[PDB]
């Protein structure tokens, strides 16, 4: 049962696809599991659709753990999952939200980066291709957006090593042919951490977004209601001017698609823990995001 | 205030440097403002022609 | 107190009884002390951790002395067992209880409490009496006792009473501080605001040791933090939240008990008040961390 | 008629001019609350 | 030039950082004070306020 | 926001304002934050507004 499952802990890739199945036997009418594509060393790739009817319905992405070390956000990206369905229905927001649009959830963007976690180096942050002395890619740098400018690297062994073109890494190249056929995303949320920020487009360039105003408005309000709960500060602004140059990234490729609510949340903390942020902050910070998560979405609908 | 970026292979390092700029050991450097992260974390000057505070975070 | 649900809001009659499990349990280690009876007659309850001596060096922990402030009292409640469960395994508090005394004061305002249960949930002062009834009783200590951040009016509710210990609930403790002499740590425990403060409330005059308070402040947060994340601030009481004179913990800094300080708990204002019982031990467990750590720069 | 504040303890909610909320919960006089799971109402009399 | 203030009124505390005014009679017991870190978080709002403006955030007693 | 309550001296009048986000000109006499006059206890007219009400001096 998804009731009696452990979300004050961190889960490998089988307890993690096992705890979807769990979940779609037991909410069939409201989530289902997509397969969009396999990764390099060919494990599925999953995302969790929540949904209760209509034909491709304005749509929310959320994707986790796209660098496999931030554990936090595949962490989170379970307990929001569970969420969703314990919250449809009783949550008279997330009701109307979920009655209009639909939710697709990626818990594990990065499944190979993430069994390597696992097995090998926990403070592993790229994909494993070896298109092999310095293994993997960057998955956010590997956009085709700004891709290949400041803020990534063309050395295999840097950690922000953009590939050798956009797109190359399947694990992108997944979620980019589902988003585009798609065709119907609203809001684009990419999980990471650790800083506690949440961050607008661009990453790759200085100049302003036409939605500046909007998203920095949205922005302002998702921080509030997410510090809230425990007093949890973060900042926002564009990612450029709040964490560092970054090209290629997803929020600036999902943002020139038009999808105009794209958005990227550091979670906790601010460097203490950093990627290895203890268990027992796992429900709080999953719990004070989701607040975050729902403000944007509720500003969405 | 003279502030830069540094990019390295594992972490980008904040400078905000007076009478200096980051050395070629600091990495790939780029003028840049000064994000929260870096203000918050680069509170000690330390000799550096002049000097400099400075605080890093791996890429996240 | 094993079958005990900590994970809920007790009455006083479920605390006063808890004490009593608990010292029968542990009659080596706890003794129930009646300190005074409140203005309505309810006895005054000091809960004594230790292992022996004569008048060992001791640490003294109030709670609930604003009647409202539910986690406090729930949290003191935890905080007894979990000295109980902690002594004799873990060795830094078994270190602390070897050298020193701890005083464990659960509900330094049981007509408040009483009333907080009945009439009315979001009561504050003492119940004594005026229509308006009842004085702050942490605006009621003899330190800069009349000054700004107390109010002269019965019906407000920073009323700092007619004179310092008026209130016998106030008056019973210093008493006790007083006639033992030698406490080392004095420790207040409010809700809300995620705060650790040391003195001073009613002056914006720097204490001696401000340095020191500031660093074992730091540390305190530090260790709380770990548990669950939950950030707190920290500084003198007058800077970090208002000007408070009467205060206990400027009181017990002026009798030379040198870690004093006061814990504003959670949360930061969305339950306020009215934090959930599901975070009874959550709170519990992180404020046990910043407490052990004063403690331990104590011994 | 000036405003008069409550807090009420599923959710915590109340300001009012003549009137006060009926047992609308566990309801005491109260400052206005900050924000003014378990959720929050922001209620007006009369 | 911006000058804060604590006003203490029987049930709550007001921060006010005011810029051409100062807090009205109606605000309570107001003390030129420095202000706090919940002051300054939550008294984010400047209002027309007198002939001026304020920012203004309250706590309960607590 | 809130209502500001001012006492106006002028050699024919004394004058009571209650003034929101204004205050008095300095052609409406010494003016000066005050209680609201006994007798002022309702046309707001005009940086905001002020109502006023006026007893004569003879
Ligand atoms: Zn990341
Ligand atoms: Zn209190």
């Amino acid at each position: 049962s998804t009731n009696t499952f452990n979300y004050a802990t961190y889960h490998t890739l089988d307890e993690i696809y096992d705890f979807m199945d769990l979940l779609v036997a037991e909410h069939p009418q409201l989530v289902s599991k997509l397969q969009i594509g396999r990764s390099y060393e060919g494990r599925p790739i999953y995302v969790l659709k929540f949904s209760t009817g209509g034909s491709n319905r304005p749509a929310i992405w959320i994707d986790l753990g796209i660098h496999s070390r931030e554990w936090i956000t595949q962490a989170t990206g379970v307990w929001f999952a569970k969420k969703f369905t314990e919250d449809y229905g009783q949550d008279p927001s997330f009701t109307a939200i979920l009655d209009s649009m639909d939710i697709f959830l990626e818990i594990v963007t990065n499944p190979d980066g993430f069994a390597f976690t696992h097995s090998q180096n926990r403070l592993w942050r790229k994909t494993r291709s070896v298109t092999s002395l310095c293994v993997g890619v960057d998955a956010n740098r590997n956009w085709d957006a700004g891709f290949g400018k400041a803020g990534a690297s063309s050395s295999p062994c840097s950690e922000t090593y953009h590939g050798k073109y956009a797109n190359s890494e399947v694990e992108v190249k997944s979620i980019v042919d589902f988003v585009k056929d798609h065709g119907n995303f609203k809001a684009f949320l990419s999980i990471h951490s650790y800083s506690q920020l949440l961050l607008y487009p661009y990453g790759y360039t200085t100049q302003s977004i036409p939605d500046k105003t909007e998203l920095n408005q949205v922005a302002k309000s998702a921080v509030a209601a997410l510090k809230s709960l425990y007093g949890t500060s973060y900042k926002y602004g564009s990612i450029i001017t709040t964490i560092y140059q970054a090209s290629g990234g997803s929020i600036d490729w999902s943002y020139n698609q038009g999808i105009k609510y794209s958005f990227t949340f550091e979670l906790r903390d601010t460097g203490r823990y950093g990627f290895l942020l203890p268990a027992s902050q796992i429900i709080p910070t999953a719990q004070e995001t989701w607040l975050g998560v729902l403000t944007i979405m509720e500003h969405t609908v | 205030d003279e502030s830069f970026l540094c990019y390295q292979p594992d972490q980008v390092c904040a400078f905000i440097c007076r009478g200096a700029a980051p050395l070629p050991s600091e990495g790939e450097c780029n003028p840049h403002p000064t994000a929260p992260w870096a203000r918050e974390g680069a509170v000690e000057w330390v000799p550096y022609t002049g000097q400099c505070r400075t605080t890093c975070i791996p890429y996240v």
